[PDB]
């Protein structure tokens, strides 16, 4: 197979290349290269919500779960480092029912504002829900809600439609270099914000628009101007 | 009358009085003939505007 | 006859050099043969006792602008007596001429003419091969992936010369192509 | 589902 | 050798083909319908029957409060097979997502109802009007004010049609 | 070079001299999936698109 | 009759070119007196026009391309022979710079 | 024991003494395809069904029993099939397509994607035993 | 005139006749004006009743 | 010999028909139709639109049997998608296919009679045809181009009062057929204007691809809904009429008998129709209910993602064929694997029938050409895609 997206694997040590079985097709990857990256090398594309290849690895949102033969529980492929001679399993009932079960929880409290979401046509949540999800839908009770707090003249925020993937927090803490965005609260009902009136004052502060998967953070100048398909 | 555009006509409707932290807005009294349901957390002292209808909801208590 | 029975018998009975590629499925039995053995294969399938393919349904054509043999003409056939449906397809080119089958099935003349009209695939010893669908003086073959949807020329009435004339196309509103294709597929 | 294919030699 | 050679039957056949019995029998049938009541209707005063599902004039509904239902979701523009709907949107100072240009080319429109059944808010509908007959071509380019005028005019009947068939689909 | 197929295509001759760009479109930043990669397209530069002076439609 | 199979060598291609040109000439008077045009154009210049059109594709080397071009030539000729082409279509069809382009448009 | 006097198909007239014209056409086909190499499957199949059809025509004279024992079509349809088979045999002889080219490659796909029960599927009835017996003879 | 069913603000009056088993002459309009009447004067409330869309008279549809 | 041309503007020749034919003064020797006057370009347009956006093109192909082409397209999509369909949807699809058969047979018969010279049956058949066009106008919006049949099931459920009205119509439709037949079968002019005209033999019809009534007229018992029954047709019992000698009159009798058989099938579907859902529960090609898209997040997501992107048919290629009233209507889909069809060739039955006009009108008179045109029931929407 060929790597998905044309990704280039840089072998800084030719001697160290552990061989793993992603789905029965053995591939060679260097030390490190967590199970997600090993599957990326072998041309297998795994769902992801919290994992960005440019930021630190976080384990929440439990969406990239796969099955390893020598593992009782499904493992987080985006965080578990590769080991020699693993028999990974992706298209398995365990690794599938894991994904529908997780995405049902993701969608149970999501608001129904798709027609007015500025990220309607390019949302990872709905695009993955169509592929890796159950169509029925079981939740019937009252959802939660979060009020919207202004920050920046160019970042329109609707935190009601925010899965707490903490990707924006990690970006602001690591790449942007200014620590103004953080995660506040505990349990079901934790919010993400500055906790004060301050706005994101950074030169590369507009990258939170793209990095956030769902339409929680969208550009304010491009508010409702057009859809992605047109 | 038709000189009042919806922009300045929806603002003349007084905000709704409701108890609780959140309220569910469906548009029409018949759920099938309204918009998708929109739970809004009305915690700020300003009225919380439904994104579909434009109706404003404010908390009677406190 | 049963679909697998046609598979087994035809594959065993047919000369081996005729069929380059062949496929069995629920969608339909397919015989991908060479461009020069097509006439002989059709003649064999028409006259053989067990496989009496007497009626030709249609002659199709698919444009693949990513392979050396760009076009692919598809011959859908039907055996009325044995209640079976066989499909024979070959590969063509912009300049390669492929033998006609009008001698076997006289109804194939119009289908070959329309294939030439749409894809520009000529047919050997075809009587009266000319454009059938597009208008008179048409330039280009519309069904190729290269041909723009709106075409190259327009039609209107000009008053200085009391006739209907043609100009290069000038669209009042361009065809808005919506790219709905998404990843995770 | 499998969509397998086997090439045949002389 | 088709034969009808019998003394009695030759007389019976040679009379039917000589006194035009078939012609008379097919002639007396039209006279039966001559005196029968007609099936036509005087169109201007009496209209033909329709259905609650009829596909006619496009209309842009609005909420009973007075705010327009269209939220510029652009599903109707994307689903329209004829590509007749053009939409332009921007965020008003109220922050609401609304349309500024929503024009339908009723000469490209095919009246299929795909746009009507794609709205998540029932913003656009196809009213029961079928009497456009404009004398000018550019009058057929409805431009979001004709839509709203149609919605205001037919609201009392579009609402009834929608609530009558809301149990379906 | 070798425009014989271009000559026999029958398309207007003035469109045979167009400059085109060949590239593989990159993955969009707003999405994380890589299911739209590895496919090459020819990019004719259709720059000229004015606005219809009746309804604002984009003519070409 | 039917379409000729192909041309293996360039000599057959040249022979077919000559045959097509000859046939087009033997068909030149019927198209002169079927479109009702006698004094507007003399039959001589149409011969030069056809010769120029044929000589235009002088750089072609593939015999198959030559064959298909000749086939298109017969198709156009046969279309013209019948009273099918629109009136006077044939006569219209068969008849520094930098500043000039700059003063008109940006796309030259 | 009576003349058919109607085929039910327009343009396909009845053939009196159909057994006579069908008993020698089969012999002509059998004696004509001797030139085809024995290792080719076409000859084996054509001989296998032609011999059985010729026999069945031999034991029984009246066309009703002939067509009931065979169970396929009518006597005139069988005659047309025999003529077409003879013409195909001649064309095969003159074409000589027998043999396998060197470094021959055949691409075979046996994908099995199920389709719903309610889409048009050409389902025929069970065949007479000779169609299967020919395939068994060919394979072994 | 078997039955007169309601009136209109424009002045055009609405009638109704009931048949037995075959359609014909069920309900029609008597337009108030005469200057070619434009063939389109029925309001939205009475448009549904006229075309057999709804069984409501139209005066009831206003309420 | 002179070569005059047709192209009459009155609907005798169904319009948009150009016929350049050479006669021997009184007797025609060769007729060469010039099709292409109605080549809209549907085949090129289908490739540019989603599998759902391309459905109404199939209404515009054969516009007397609108639901027959939608049936073929839906069956092709289902075969490519491997989607099961509930019994109620299959039964209503069969019912409306039979209604299309009745409509098309009525229109063909009375346009043929108008061409011959009979005028009365035309108006009677249209006052009948309105009573089924209103059935179409009830289940969906438009009377003619009803996009009622979707790939999954059907568009939406039948209204409450439709079955009673359909049964009431079928009560008297047989008597109406008998009244129409009274003036044509027994009439001696009708026989002399049809007998021994346009004879086609079964071998020659097979050679020219005359699948349909033109095949069964020649004595071939070939019915696509008996040989390859697709929807619920094994349960329904009906007889397949077969002609004895096919010449412009056994075809007419076969069309009468097929109208009666369609009436019988409609009665059977009405009596045997079950209750249940109408659209498949796959929810990949079927949209959620309007009450569910406004209450459930997954339902709204699916609605949004199938009313813009549409369903993606897995990469394959199939040929499906259904027994359209004209004949064998076949749709050949080639699926790229995306949400748009790569190639959709449409096998119009009228193409081969119009091709076979040249030999059928051999050594006939000029007045025996309009009857050949009428007796094959050609419409140029399908002939010129
Ligand atoms: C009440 C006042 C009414 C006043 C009006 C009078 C009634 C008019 C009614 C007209 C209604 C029908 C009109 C149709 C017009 C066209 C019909 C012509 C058909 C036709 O000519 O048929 C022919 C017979 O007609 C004929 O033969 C017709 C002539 C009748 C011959 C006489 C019949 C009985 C003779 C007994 C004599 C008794 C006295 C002996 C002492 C032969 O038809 P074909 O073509 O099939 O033939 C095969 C030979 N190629
Ligand atoms: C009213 C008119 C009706 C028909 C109008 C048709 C108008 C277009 C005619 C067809 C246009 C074509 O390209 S169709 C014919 C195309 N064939 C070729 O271009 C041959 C390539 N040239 C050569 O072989 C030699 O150079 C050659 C120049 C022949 C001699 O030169 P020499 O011996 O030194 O070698
Ligand atoms: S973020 Fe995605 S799932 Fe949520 S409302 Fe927006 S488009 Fe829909
Ligand atoms: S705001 Fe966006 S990036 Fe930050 S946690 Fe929420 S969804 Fe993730
Ligand atoms: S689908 Fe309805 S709400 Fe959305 S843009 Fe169109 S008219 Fe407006
Ligand atoms: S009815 Fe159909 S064609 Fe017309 S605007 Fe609506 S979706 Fe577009
Ligand atoms: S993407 Fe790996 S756990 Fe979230
Ligand atoms: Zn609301």
């Amino acid at each position: 197979r060929n790597p998905v997206g044309g990704a280039r694997v840089h072998f800084s040590n030719p001697e160290d290349a552990i061989e793993v079985f992603v789905d029965g097709y053995a591939v060679k990857v260097p030390k490190g290269f967590t199970v997600l990256q090993a599957c990326e090398v072998a041309g297998v594309d795994i769902p992801r919500f919290c994992y960005h290849s440019r930021l630190s690895i976080a384990g929440n949102c439990r969406m990239c779960l796969v099955e390893v033969e020598k593992s009782p529980k499904p493992v987080a492929s985006c965080a578990m480092p590769a080991l020699p001679g693993m028999k990974i399993k992706t298209d398995t009932p365990i690794a599938k029912k894991a994904r529908e079960g997780v995405m049902e929880f993701l969608l149970m409290n999501h608001p129904l504002d798709c027609p007015i979401c500025d990220q309607g046509g390019e949302c990872d949540l709905q695009d993955q829900s169509m592929a890796f999800g159950s169509d029925r839908g079981r939740f019937t009770e009252m959802k939660r809600s979060v009020v919207d707090k202004n920050l920046g003249p160019l970042v329109k925020t609707v935190m009601t439609r925010c899965i707490q993937c903490t990707r924006c927090v990690r970006f602001a803490s690591e790449v942007a270099g200014v620590q103004d965005l953080g995660i506040l609260g505990r349990g079901s009902g934790e919010e993400i914000g500055t906790y004060v009136e301050k706005l994101m004052t950074s030169e590369l502060s507009g990258n939170v628009i793209d990095i956030c998967p769902v339409g929680a953070l969208t550009s304010k100048p491009f508010a409702f101007k057009a859809r992605n398909w047109e | 009358r038709s000189k009042k555009s919806p922009m300045e006509l929806i603002s003349e409707v007084p905000p709704i009085k409701v108890d609780g932290r959140i309220v569910a807005c469906e548009g029409d009294t018949n759920p099938a003939l309204g918009h998708p349901i929109e739970f809004i957390c009305l915690d700020l002292n300003e009225p919380a505007i439904c994104k579909y209808c434009g109706l404003r909801y404010v908390q009677d208590h406190h | 006859m049963d679909n697998q029975f046609i598979f087994k018998y035809s594959w065993e009975t047919l000369p081996k050099k005729w069929v380059k590629k062949m496929e069995r499925s629920e969608h339909g039995n397919r015989f991908d043969t060479n461009t020069d053995y097509l006439f002989q294969l059709l003649c064999f399938l028409k006259l053989h006792t067990y496989t009496r393919v007497q009626v030709l349904i249609d002659i199709c054509g698919v444009d693949y602008p990513s392979r050396k043999r760009r076009f692919e003409v598809v011959y859908n056939l039907l055996s009325t007596r044995y209640n079976s449906r066989i499909r024979v397809q070959t590969s063509a080119d912009e300049v390669t001429r492929i033998s006609s089958v009008v001698s076997l099935f006289p109804s194939a003349g119009w289908w070959e003419r329309e294939v030439w009209d749409m894809f520009g695939v000529s047919f050997i010893n075809h009587p009266d091969l000319r454009r059938i669908l597009t208008d008179y003086g048409f330039e280009g073959h519309p069904l190729r992936k290269d041909f723009p949807l709106s075409g190259y020329v327009q039609v209107r009435y000009d008053d200085p010369e009391k006739r209907v004339v043609s100009e290069p196309i000038e669209m009042t509103q361009e065809f808005r192509y919506f790219d709905f294709a998404s990843p995770w597929e | 589902p499998p969509i397998r294919r086997y090439v045949l030699t002389k | 050798k088709e034969i009808s050679k019998d003394w009695n039957t030759v007389f019976e056949r040679s009379i039917n083909t000589l006194f035009l019995t078939e012609m008379v029998r097919g002639l007396s049938l039209t006279l039966k319908y001559f005196f029968d009541p007609k099936v036509t209707i005087n169109y201007p005063f009496e209209k033909g029957p329709l259905s609650p599902r009829f596909r006619g004039e496009h209309a842009l509904r609005r909420y009973p409060t007075g705010e327009e239902r269209c939220i510029a979701c652009k599903l109707c523009e994307a689903v329209c097979p004829a590509q007749a709907i053009t939409i332009e949107a921007e965020e008003r100072e109220d922050g609401s997502r609304r349309t500024t240009r929503y024009d339908i080319d009723m000469t490209k429109c095919i009246y299929c109802g795909f746009c009507q059944e794609a709205c998540p808010v029932d913003a656009i509908v196809e009213g029961p009007n079928f009497e456009f007959a404009t004398e000018t071509h550019e009058e057929l380019l409805y431009d979001k004010e004709k839509l709203l005028e149609n919605g205001d005019r037919w609201e009392t009947e579009i609402a009834e049609n929608l609530r009558s068939e809301s149990l379906y689909r | 070079k070798r425009g014989e197929i271009g000559k026999v295509s029958g398309i207007p001759e003035e469109h045979l001299s167009r400059k085109v760009i060949i590239y593989s479109p990159a993955r969009t930043a707003t999405q994380s999936g890589s299911g739209k990669l590895g496919k090459w397209k020819i990019n004719f530069v259709s720059t000229l698109k004015w606005e219809n002076p009746l309804m604002g439609w984009t003519s070409t | 009759i039917g379409v000729p199979p192909n041309s293996a060598n360039l000599t057959e291609a040249r022979r077919r070119v000559f045959d097509f040109f000859r046939a087009a000439c033997r068909s030149i008077p019927t198209i002169m007196d079927i479109y009702n045009l006698q004094d507007v154009v003399a039959p001589s210049q149409l011969r030069y026009a056809i010769s120029a059109q044929i000589r235009n594709n002088a750089h072609i080397t593939d015999p198959k391309v030559i064959d298909l071009l000749i086939f298109k030539g017969m198709e156009e000729l046969t279309d013209i022979v019948d009273h099918a082409k629109q009136r006077h279509h044939i006569i219209g069809q068969y008849v520094t710079d930098f500043l000039k382009n700059f003063y008109t448009s940006n796309y030259f | 024991a009576k003349v058919k006097q109607t085929t039910g198909i327009v343009g396909l007239d009845v053939v009196p003494n159909a057994r006579a014209v069908l008993i020698d056409l089969y012999s002509k086909t059998l004696k004509e395809i001797q030139a085809v190499p024995e290792d080719e499957g076409y000859r084996k199949a054509v001989e296998s069904f032609t011999r059985q059809r010729l026999n069945v025509c031999k034991e029984e004279e009246d066309w009703e029993m002939i067509e009931k024992r065979l169970g396929c079509g009518q006597v005139e349809e069988l005659i047309e099939e025999a003529r077409d088979e003879l013409t195909l045999i001649g064309k095969m002889i003159e074409w000589d397509p027998w043999g396998v080219p060197d470094d021959y490659e055949c691409e075979v796909i046996e994908n099995d994607a199920p389709i719903p029960k309610h889409v048009p599927q050409h389902r025929p009835g069970p065949l007479p035993e000779q169609f299967y017996k020919t395939l068994e003879g060919l394979i072994a | 005139g078997a039955t007169l069913v309601g009136v209109d603000k424009f002045g055009n009056k609405y009638y109704q006749k009931l048949g037995d088993t075959q359609y014909g002459r069920h309900r029609w309009v008597e337009y108030a004006s005469k200057d070619r009447y434009n063939a389109s004067q029925v309001p939205a409330e009475w448009h549904g009743w006229l075309h057999f869309i709804t069984d409501h008279t139209g005066d009831e549809l206003l309420s | 010999n002179f070569t005059l041309n047709f192209g009459p503007q009155h609907p005798a020749a169904h319009g948009v028909l150009r016929l350049v034919l050479e006669m021997n003064g009184e007797v025609v020797e060769r007729a060469e139709p010039h099709i292409g006057l109605l080549h809209r370009g549907t085949e090129k347009l289908i490739e540019y639109k989603t599998y759902l956006q391309a459905l109404p093109y199939f209404d515009r192909l054969d516009y007397v049997s609108m639901m027959a082409q939608e049936h073929a397209y839906s069956l092709a999509v289902e075969k490519l998608l491997n989607c099961e369909v509930p019994l109620r949807a299959q039964y209503i699809r069969v019912l409306f296919c039979e209604i299309t058969r009745i409509l098309n047979h009525l229109l063909a018969l009375t346009t043929h009679a108008m061409d011959v010279g009979a005028l009365t049956p035309f108006l009677w058949a249209f006052e009948e045809r309105e009573k089924l066009l209103e059935f179409y106008e009830r289940v969906s919006g438009a009377r003619m181009h009803a996009s009622f049949i979707r790939p999954g099931g059907v568009a939406q459920d039948l209204p409450l009062g439709l079955c009673r009205d359909i049964d009431s119509f079928t009560q008297q439709f047989a008597s109406r057929i008998d009244e129409l037949e009274e003036m044509l079968t027994g009439n001696r002019i009708w026989k002399q204007r049809l007998v021994d005209i346009g004879t086609v033999t079964a071998q020659q019809a097979k050679d020219w691809g005359f699948s349909g009534v033109m095949l069964r007229g020649s004595g071939v018992c070939w019915d696509l809904r008996r040989a390859a029954p697709y929807d619920v047709y094994d349960q329904l019992d009906f007889d397949v009429p077969v002609g004895t000698r096919g010449d412009c009159y056994d075809r007419y009798c076969i069309r009468i008998e097929e109208m009666r058989q369609s009436l019988r099938i409609i009665v059977q579907c009405l009596n045997q129709m079950p209750s249940g859902m109408i659209k498949a529960d796959d929810r990949k090609l079927c949209p959620p209910s309007r009450c569910r898209m406004k209450l459930s997040m997954e339902s709204l997501i699916h609605h949004f993602e199938l009313y813009t992107e549409g369903f993606s048919v897995p990469a394959s290629s199939t040929y499906t064929a259904v027994e359209a009233p004209k004949g064998e209507f076949g749709v050949f889909l080639v699926s790229n694997g995306s949400n748009r069809p790569y190639r959709c060739k449409i096998r119009a039955p009228g193409f081969a029938h119009s091709q076979g006009l040249d030999f059928m009108s051999k050594h006939h008179m000029l007045a025996d050409v309009v009857t050949i045109i009428g007796t094959q029931d050609i419409v140029f929407g399908e002939v010129d895609r």
